[PDB]
């Protein structure tokens, strides 16, 4: 995977490039949010458990269908496999602002899944309001910053998926 | 031996042959399309079912 330093030293080895201004502000840029993004992914953990819930009860509630007989989530094994997913997501949506970089969404995440929800029957747009549900709780928790930074790997996430 | 005795008398059936069956065999495919007609309904509603929600 790679993260903004990782993205950045990228960036200058393809040019063969020493570190100009211009590299050392980004790498101060992401030096000076990493605290606030170590505090954010440790209120996560703390409370990915129960930010799960309360998304997943907002994305069934908007979407009773997909409980309901027929939907993709009715059976214990089809929400199970919907929970988890969405616990995916809030993971590596942690893991994604601890490392400044979208680039393990992609890696590890988006890279197929859309190929795999077509061939399961997984219904797209509800996934991505799913996710929007995780978005709304996580910002809730972790206060006014940490949100509009969880946002940027929700939105990529979201996007990825639509 | 002096009683008259009848030995080959001709049948009551005539000497023609047989009829052909072209409107019988018409109804017979009619009701052979009614008949399919019912199966079909089955196996229709069986196509009309979700994708992959098995």
């Amino acid at each position: 995977m790679q993260d903004a330093i990782t993205s950045v030293i990228n960036t200058y080895d393809v040019q063969g490039k020493y570190f100009d201004t211009s590299a050392f502000d980004k790498l101060k840029a992401y030096y000076a949010t990493g605290e606030l993004r170590v505090r954010a992914a440790g209120t996560i953990s703390a409370n990915a458990a129960t930010i799960i819930k309360e998304a997943s009860a907002k994305l069934f509630s908007n979407q009773p269908d997909l409980v309901r007989p027929g939907g993709n989530a009715y059976t214990t094994r089809r929400y199970a496999a919907c929970v988890r997913d969405m616990d995916y997501f809030l993971r590596y949506a942690t893991y994604a602002m601890l490392a400044g970089d979208t680039s393990i969404l992609d890696e590890r995440v988006l890279n197929g899944l859309k190929e795999t929800y077509n061939s399961l029957g997984v219904p797209i747009s509800s996934t991505v309001q799913g996710i929007q549900a995780m978005k709304e709780v996580t910002g809730s928790l972790v206060g006014s910053g940490a949100a509009k930074e969880m946002g940027v790997y929700f939105d990529y996430l979201s996007s990825g998926l639509s | 031996m002096q009683p008259i005795i009848l030995r080959t008398l001709s049948a009551r059936r005539p000497v023609q042959g047989r009829p052909n069956l072209e409107t019988y065999t018409s109804e017979v495919e009619r009701w052979k399309a009614i008949a399919q007609t019912q199966y079909a309904l089955e196996l229709a509603k069986e196509m009309s079912r979700p994708a992959l929600r098995t």
